[PDB]
């Protein structure tokens, strides 16, 4: 069906994407956190994002099945 | 200038119609038409043309002069409709306002066919489609203006144009119903004509005023002709069938009103340059065909100007009555009058 | 009609405040040269370049919608001259990118000013310089892309017609188009010893 | 052995074909199943219908107009036509298969006629019962109203169309003065209108009146609208003892119309299994003859003589073809085919494969080349995907977009047979392209060191910051190298960032322009060369180079000069290339920076040589044609030609900072949607963080893909095309070519 596959599609990004992001914060990457403006904390974000990623790969398990069936 | 907001909305029109302009046949084309040795072989002709396989549906057998007409008509206003479909706004008026003329010779047509009992079956084929109105068949109810005004024409566009007809007789027949006729015809120019001088702007403006002055010139001349049938009538009652808005106006019109006889209408004429040449010499049918297309002929070389609707219609209509001609002539076997088709491209 | 009802009580109401200030004998107060003296030489700059961008665009935008529409229009009964036609489109869009090149070009001058150096006799040149030079530029690239456009259209109608028509009709164009470019030379001229607000 | 084809047309040939005309049928079928061949028109002087198998076309015209007819009646009774094999004759092959007799055919021809014969009587027949139904079935409506309907002949009553009611009572109570009863009850569902051949909402009416010659008018007003008049008893047992009368009489009529519709369903589902077969059948039999046509009939010998184009490497299985027909036939044919030389011009044709095909038709959407020109194609394959790639460089967005069409290609077996909407179809059609467009962007958004608006820190940095400072505290980078490959990373959030990319992609776009107009205007040469048109080596091509290469080559040589030179090491002022460029013309022989030793010398010279280059290009061409109106059309061409030469140079160098403009935009663009929804996320905390960090996530892609992959995407693709079209083509591309477009059977759609 359809549906699963704009699912599948996007949550596969989102594990990609956030899990490198929550690497850079993880690592004090100057890119991140270089900025007086950017967060304080690289680990305390990385966390929130890494339960980001998690988030969509429980997305991405699901609708695997249902565009395998 | 005229260029600078009419495309505003018109340039898609525009840019149609000439597509259609394009499509005229030229007289190189109705050269060929014209040697064809059966309607069969016309079709054949015809497919090569702009009208292409408009008659690809019909039969070997089913050809004749009065289908063809029928099919080249109904092409014409097919295309009519859809460009007044793609429209808005003062154009939309201007469009409506071609269709009127159409209508009121429809409502003609509806009375008299049936002051004669003959049933409204008949006459509806024979209606002009463009002056269509959903109540039209309901004039076949009565035989008189006065009932037919308040039941029917009342909710009618047309019903502005009836001030000078109700101070006819209570009975209604041929005489009286052309008389109604052209009555409505000389409110219906002098409104159209006030209508373009108000709301179409320049270069469409001239160019329409003379073509409608054209038109009302070309009514009040066969009015008169026409009158000299009959025994006699009141030069003040002729006088109210002639429109204000033409050429011959005021002048003309007012020793047309009071000629009696051809010598007089002949006199009439003389002192107007445009016309001087019309009744002395040939067919005077053909002269106005002739007059009329090189008017359009010029309206087609401006450009950013609504008038080029009128010109295309008027144009392709005369393409019609040339396509039928030369069928009828194939039809008939007689080719003697076939090169009488009149064309300007 | 109510807009030229306003207009000429503008007039009125103009004409009266001056005999008023005139007659009193305070006549000197309108004093346009200390208002010139007065106003800030960035506002002149600034919309000198706005309107120079600002009107080219509607020069080109108003030339495209001409000549786009009547393409598409005849393009119906001959599809050939869609792609053959957008030379035309070009001409008009053109003009839009003289308008850009002169806002990089002024652009380059709009550095801060000293406070004690504010409204010296180099700045207030350049500020007058920028206004001018960009309504220069504005106004005749928006003259010419509607003149292009105009003409773009009755190519196109003509191609749809007879395929020889165009290369005849198309000399009119690049005629045009002239008026563009002749803009931006007066513009550069203009501009050209302007110095940057020092 | 086969030519390659794609570096200028192929090779072409024209031959003569003596047809005798016994063999006429026959060998106009093997030619089609070869096509390759592309005909001329001998006749082109001749009236439509003197053309001399005119007769033949009108048989088979005839039959594909009732063909016509019966698959309309299909679509009336919505039966669905069955489809042939596409592949059942030949793809392409040239694969000989034997063509109908004709006695097939005209058994056609009378099936045809004698199935309309039966089709148009049944048909009518059933129409006549359908009426019938659909005027007892509102009558029978009627009846079944109940007495409430009728309680204010006492009346007149009937049936008329849901659109037109609202006017009949406004005419109605003028008619009554005001005196109308009138009632109004709906029908539920349309009426079928079979003349009208369409369905409409109805409703029931009734009408009050006594006096005889008012129940009279009104029945002409309704029946002059499209009314249907019933008669109705006005006591209760009479309506009930009607409606059992209806209903009898509608019962039964169900009968008939039953038997005569499985009748009729009967006819057209013979029909509906073969109709397909038999129109491509006809449909081919009447293209040869549109082919014969074209041939010039000598009556004398009876032989068929037809001119046709033919690739010049092809003629030997041309030969090889007609060989196998005449062993079939077993006739000793004399020399069937015979090859030509005339002074007439040859169709343009290209050979592609699935990867050049998508480029070759973006070339030929502009104008076909003239013969043996250089093509536009092999050019564009490179550089239309790469002029995009300089706008659209992002690494992400190359990345997604490079995935999508990989996705096309890898799937193209299947994607292939399936039936594709034109919205896709375009996609499909140029995968080839988009997979170029993508990996090109990818190269480009390295260089740029950007994705999805963030920097790469891949190498060490050539800017070295201070030692120390404190928070909030304003620092200047010092220069310690200069990064190996693409933009330094140190730029990134740089407060003076725009400053120097702008100043890199102007420079970028101006040179990339140039040396595409450059290489693309040396076709030109490369044309004259081969046409042997040494005029125009010395009246063009020399002329044009000279005026450009002096000026905006000039130009170029300049950017690229004042990046070699340390200004300030030097400690000499840095020239502005602006307005040097402007001051060379509006006051040569005066400078106010140099840019290099004798800046002035050499710059009055350039100017004198573009200068000069202007008569030149204007005058030697006419000139050498008067020394051999003409000279009159020669001359008005060629000077125009140099205006628009002229003052193109100018436009279109200036048109290529579109490179830059819309590069700009859509890094732009990016960086703030980032900033807006996923930069966002990462203030919050808990779960709160890490719902929004979701939910804004599935906005930033969403909106990445759908703005900037896919609207700006192609807008960025849009305008390199243009790019090609005008700013290149124009100066090496001439066209005005005959398209190749042989004589070949398929598969008609119906």
């Amino acid at each position: 069906t359809g549906k699963a596959w704009c699912c599948t599609v996007l949550s596969a990004f989102g594990v990609v994407i956030l899990s490198v992001i929550a690497h850079l914060f993880n690592t004090n990457h100057e890119s991140f956190v270089g900025s007086i403006n950017d967060p304080e904390d690289g680990p305390a974000v990385a966390h929130t994002v890494y339960l980001a990623a998690l988030v969509y790969l429980v997305f991405f398990v699901f609708c695997g099945f249902q565009v395998y069936l | 200038m005229e260029g600078v907001y009419f495309n505003i909305d018109n340039g898609f029109i525009e840019g149609v119609v000439r597509g259609y302009r394009n499509g005229l046949l030229s007289n190189n084309q109705y050269i060929n038409l014209t040697q064809c040795d059966t309607l069969e072989d016309l079709k054949l002709q015809l497919s090569s043309t702009d009208y292409g396989n408009f008659l690809s549906s019909v039969s070997s057998e089913s050809l004749t002069t009065s289908l063809i007409q029928e099919y080249a008509s109904s092409k014409l206003y097919h295309e009519f409709n859809y460009i007044r479909d793609q429209s808005s706004g003062s154009t939309r008026k201007f469009m409506d306002y071609i269709t009127y003329g159409y209508m009121i010779d429809n409502v003609a047509l509806m009375i008299t066919g049936t002051i004669h009992d003959r049933d409204k079956g008949e006459i509806l084929q024979r209606c002009h489609p463009l002056g269509w109105f959903d109540t039209l068949p309901t004039l076949s109810v009565a035989t008189d203006l006065e009932s037919l005004y308040e039941t029917v024409l009342v909710d009618t566009p047309l019903a502005p144009y009836f001030k000078n007809c109700f101070d006819t007789a209570e009975e209604l027949d041929d005489m009286n119903i052309e008389i109604i006729r052209n009555k409505l015809y000389k409110a219906y120019l002098e409104d159209f004509y006030n209508f373009v001088t108000e709301e179409i702007p320049e270069p469409a403006k001239e160019c329409m005023q003379t073509l409608l002055g054209f038109e009302a010139d070309r009514r009040s001349i066969n009015i008169a002709l026409n009158s000299l049938q009959s025994s006699d009538i009141d030069p003040d009652l002729k006088s109210d069938l002639l429109p204000n808005i033409g050429k011959l106006y005021p002048l003309a019109t007012f020793h047309l009103a009071q000629a009696q006889d051809f010598e007089g209408v002949r006199a009439a004429l003389a002192n107007v340059y445009e016309y001087r040449g019309f009744l002395e010499t040939g067919n005077l049918e053909d002269h106005f065909y002739q007059l009329e297309m090189e008017l359009c002929r010029d309206a087609f070389t401006q450009q950013f100007a609504i008038s080029t609707v009128w010109a295309w219609m008027k144009s392709k209509e005369q393409e019609v009555r040339n396509i039928t001609w030369i069928a009828e002539c194939i039809a008939q076997n007689q080719r003697e009058r076939i090169n009488n088709y009149i064309s300007v491209y | 009609s109510f807009s030229h009802f306003l207009y000429y009580l503008v007039l009125i109401v103009v004409i009266v405040y001056g005999l008023y200030k005139l007659f009193t004998g305070h006549g000197s107060d309108i004093n346009f040269g200390k208002f010139l003296l007065r106003t800030s030489p960035y506002m002149w700059a600034n919309l000198g370049i706005a309107l120079c961008v600002g009107l080219s665009v509607v020069g080109a935008a108003w030339g495209i919608f001409i000549t786009g529409s009547s393409m598409i229009g005849a393009g119906v009964r001959a599809p050939r001259i869609t792609t053959k036609n957008l030379i035309s489109i070009i001409f008009c869009e053109v003009v839009a990118i003289y308008g850009l090149i002169i806002a990089i070009v002024f652009s380059s001058k709009l550095t801060v000013a000293t406070a004690e150096n504010m409204y010296s006799k180099s700045n207030l040149y350049t500020g007058y310089s920028l206004f001018w030079a960009g309504i220069t530029v504005g106004a005749s690239n928006l003259i010419c892309g509607i003149a292009v456009g105009i003409t773009g259209a009755t190519a196109a109608i003509s191609d749809a017609a007879d395929s020889a028509l165009f290369v005849k009709i198309l000399v009119i164009e690049i005629f045009g188009s002239i008026l563009g470019l002749l803009g931006l030379i007066v513009g550069l001229l203009m501009a050209g010893k302007a110095s940057e607000f020092q | 052995e086969k030519e390659e084809a794609i570096f200028r047309s192929a090779e072409m040939a024209l031959v003569q074909f003596y047809i005798p005309q016994e063999i006429s049928r026959d060998s106009a079928y093997t030619l089609g199943q070869l096509g390759l061949v592309q005909f001329r028109d001998l006749n082109s002087k001749v009236r439509a219908f003197q053309r001399t198998f005119v007769n033949e076309i009108r048989r088979l015209d005839n039959v594909e107009r009732q063909y016509r007819y019966f698959y309309s009646l299909l679509k009336k009774h919505d039966i669905k036509l069955y489809e042939g094999d596409t592949d059942k004759y030949l793809d392409g092959s040239g694969e000989l298969y034997v063509p109908p007799s004709g006695s097939v055919i005209d058994d056609y021809v009378r099936n045809a006629s004698y199935l309309e014969e039966r089709l148009i009587q049944m048909e009518d027949a059933t129409d006549q019962i359908e009426v019938q139904k659909n005027d007892l079935e509102q009558y029978r409506f009627i009846l079944q109203s109940g007495d409430e309907f009728f309680l204010k002949v006492n009346y007149v009553t009937g049936v008329i169309a849901r659109d037109k009611v609202a006017t009949l009572e406004q005419i109605l109570w003028r008619v009554l003065r005001g005196n109308l009863f009138f009632k109004t009850v709906e029908i539920e569902q349309p009426v079928y209108d079979v003349k009208t051949r369409e369905y409409k909402h109805k409703n029931a009416f009734i009408v009050f009146s006594h006096g005889d010659l008012i129940i009279k008018r009104i029945r002409k007003i309704a029946e002059s609208l499209d009314a249907n008049l019933y008669d109705v008893d006005s006591s209760n047992e009479g309506r009930s003892q009607q409606l059992a009368k209806v209903n009898k009489n509608l019962s039964d009529l169900y009968t008939v119309l039953k038997t005569t519709s499985t009748t009729l369903e009967s006819e057209l589902y013979a029909i509906a299994k073969e109709l397909d077969s038999w129109f491509q059948d006809v449909t081919r039999e009447k293209a040869i003859f549109e082919i014969l046509n074209k041939s010039n009939y000598d009556t004398n010998r009876k032989i068929l003589i037809a001119e046709g184009w033919i690739p010049r490497d092809e003629l030997a299985t041309l030969q090889a073809r007609l060989g196998e027909m005449i062993a079939r036939l077993g006739i000793d044919v004399p020399s069937i085919i015979q090859v030509l030389d005339t002074n007439h011009t040859p169709p343009t044709f290209h050979r592609t494969n699935k990867f050049t095909a998508g480029f070759q038709s973006i070339c030929d959407c502009y104008g076909i080349a003239q013969y043996r020109e250089i093509n536009a194609g092999l050019p564009t394959i490179v550089t239309f995907p790469f002029m995009f790639a300089i706008m659209f460089g992002d690494m992400g967005h190359g990345f997604l977009m490079t995935l999508a069409a990989l996705s096309l290609v890898l799937n193209e077996k299947k994607i292939n047979k399936m039936k594709r909407g034109e919205i896709f179809d375009m996609a499909f059609t140029g995968r080839y392209i988009i997979l170029l467009m993508g990996v090109f962007s990818m190269y480009t958004g390295f260089l740029y060191n950007d994705i999805f608006s963030k920097t790469m820190t891949i190498f060490k940095s050539g800017w070295k910051w201070p030692d120390h400072w404190k928070k909030g505290e304003s620092i200047t980078a010092t220069s310690v190298g200069t990064y190996p490959i693409g933009l330094d990373w140190a730029w990134h959030g740089t407060e003076n960032a725009l400053l120097f990319s702008n100043s890199y992609k102007m420079k970028l776009s101006i040179l990339m322009g140039f040396i595409h107009m450059t290489y693309s205007y040396f076709f030109s040469l490369a044309n004259h060369l081969y046409f042997n048109s040494m005029i125009d080596i010395i009246g063009n091509f020399i002329p044009g180079l000279l005026f450009m290469q002096g000026i905006f080559g000039y130009l170029s040589v300049c950017i690229v000069y004042k990046w070699a030179v340390d200004w300030v090491k030097d400690g000499k002022p840095a020239p502005g290339l602006l307005n040097m460029l402007i001051n060379m013309f509006l006051s040569p022989g005066t400078i106010d920076d140099e840019l290099y030793p004798h800046q002035a010398k050499v710059q009055v010279f350039l100017l004198l040589m573009a200068l000069v280059c202007i008569p030149w290009l204007l005058l030697v061409k006419p000139l050498h044609f008067k020394f051999t109106e003409d000279f009159g059309d020669i001359m008005i061409h060629q000077v125009i030609h140099t205006i628009e030469f002229c003052l193109n140079c100018v436009s279109h160098t200036a048109s290529y900072l579109r490179l830059w403009a819309l590069s700009l935009a859509h890094a732009q663009l990016s960086s703030v949607l980032w900033t807006m929804t996923i930069q966002i996320a990462f203030g919050f905390r808990g779960f709160v963080g890490v719902f929004m960090t979701v939910a804004l996530f599935a906005m930033w892609f969403a909106l990445t893909c759908a703005v900037l992959v896919l609207m700006e995407g192609t807008s960025a693709m849009l305008h390199s095309l243009r790019l090609h079209w005008v700013e290149s083509m124009s100066k090496f591309f001439v066209g005005e070519g005959l398209p190749y477009e042989p004589f070949a059977f398929e598969y008609k759609d119906m």
